[PDB]
């Protein structure tokens, strides 16, 4: 890949 | 005859140099380093001596860049890189700081590929050839050039705002804006695809790899102006040019069956552009 989009979350 | 960094440290066989870079796509060759800014010589006897400085051939790039070809601007002209031949001669008349007029480029191979140097890496060995119209001295010599600071070099006609990309989706439910554009030296006809561990048949949704205490129920989803991008799948730009254009993209969650549970919600998400 060119770009790494980490994508952070959290179900509370 | 003496040369010093930017830094003003002098440059002592063969020596290691020490630049910094700013790496950028040109029309036609992507800027690699410019020396000019990093090199800087002068002449210790210049009313009676006058120092000539060549670049040898065999000049190359090494490490990572050693399997790329490209060309080096040497004194306002243009040579092929690696070097096949000796170029012409760098005058040195004088005592105070003149620039070592030498950029080294890289020849596009990529649409948005990137190449990542890090800090303390050699990046090319140049090879010089000193003479004087004072006597027949003719000595050559090698400089090591190393990064002083990690930077990626593009390797295509087009480049991106970050390569690296972290976004906080708010708690769930909720989404996050992705800041991500892309521009091109020149206008190419341009598109781009993700790709990633899926969860779905329809490839919609990435997997939550989240190591610690992980989630249960849930993955990220990605959309574009209220729009569905699955994976593999070429989202097309139309024609960019020099002006910066957002892939527009906006991360979400999305459901992958099940109960949802409370965790962390982690995806690893590649973006990889193509020319249309």
């Amino acid at each position: 890949a060119d770009v790494t989009i980490t994508v952070n979350g959290k179900v509370v | 005859f003496a040369c010093k960094t930017a830094n003003g440290t002098a440059i002592p066989g063969s020596a290691n140099v020490y630049v910094n870079l700013a790496p950028a796509v040109n029309v036609g060759q992507n800027l690699v380093v410019d020396l000019s800014t990093q090199i800087f010589c002068h002449n210790d006897y210049p009313e009676t001596i006058t120092d000539y400085v060549t670049l040898q051939r065999g000049s190359a790039y090494g490490g990572v860049l050693s399997s790329f070809s490209g060309t080096v601007k040497y004194n306002g002209s243009s040579y092929p890189f690696p070097t096949t031949s000796e170029t012409p001669r760098v005058v040195y008349n004088s005592r105070t700081d003149k620039p070592w007029p030498v950029a080294l480029y890289l020849t596009p191979v990529s649409s948005a590929g990137g190449v990542a140097i890090k800090a303390g890496s050699l990046i090319a060995v140049l090879i010089l050839r000193q003479t004087n119209n004072y006597n027949s001295d003719d000595f050559q010599f090698v400089w090591n050039i190393y990064a002083n600071n990690d930077v990626v070099v593009p390797t295509g006609g087009c480049d991106v705002s970050a390569r690296d990309v972290t976004v906080t989706l708010p708690d769930y439910p909720g989404s996050v804006p992705i800041p991500l554009t892309v521009y091109c030296a020149k206008s190419q006809n341009l598109g781009y695809y993700l790709s990633g561990t899926t969860a779905d048949a329809g490839n919609s949704i990435f997997t939550n790899t989240a190591s610690f205490s992980p989630a249960q129920g849930v993955g990220v989803q990605l959309t574009r102006n209220g729009t569905i991008i699955p994976a593999n799948n070429t989202v097309s730009l139309g024609a960019v040019g020099t002006s910066a254009v957002s892939l527009g993209l906006t991360a979400n969650y999305a459901r992958t069956g099940g109960q949802v549970t409370a965790g962390n919600v982690q995806s690893i998400i590649g973006v990889t552009f193509v020319y249309q």
